[PDB]
């Protein structure tokens, strides 16, 4: 919509606020395709390395790849807590 | 994520939700 995420926001911030802001903004961004597993998805994706996400979120083959992978991983734990 | 699959036990993050 306006004023999208920028590496600057994290550049002028601590190593804690990073995952906070980034993950917080990525939470909804993931819901675009997985509004259910958006949580776990953003969680693992935020663990690997926030920096990587700041460069992966700028690509379709990457974004969809991460989301898909994550969701696939949760397949072992639980999908919608209905098992 | 790295080679094929990743860990699901990986904690989420540090949100700003208290109450």
């Amino acid at each position: 919509g306006q004023e999208p995420l920028t590496a600057s926001m994290l550049a002028s911030a601590p190593p804690q606020e990073q995952k906070q802001m980034l993950g917080e903004r990525l939470f909804p961004l993931i819901q675009a395709m997985h509004p259910t597993l958006a949580g776990k998805i953003t969680g693992m994706l935020l663990e690997i390395d926030n920096s990587e996400l700041l460069h992966m979120l700028e690509s379709p083959e990457s974004l969809r790849s991460k989301v898909d992978e994550a969701v696939a991983v949760l397949q072992a734990h639980q999908a919608k807590e209905a098992a | 994520a790295f080679s094929r699959q990743l860990n699901v036990n990986a904690k989420p993050f540090v949100p700003n939700v208290h109450a």
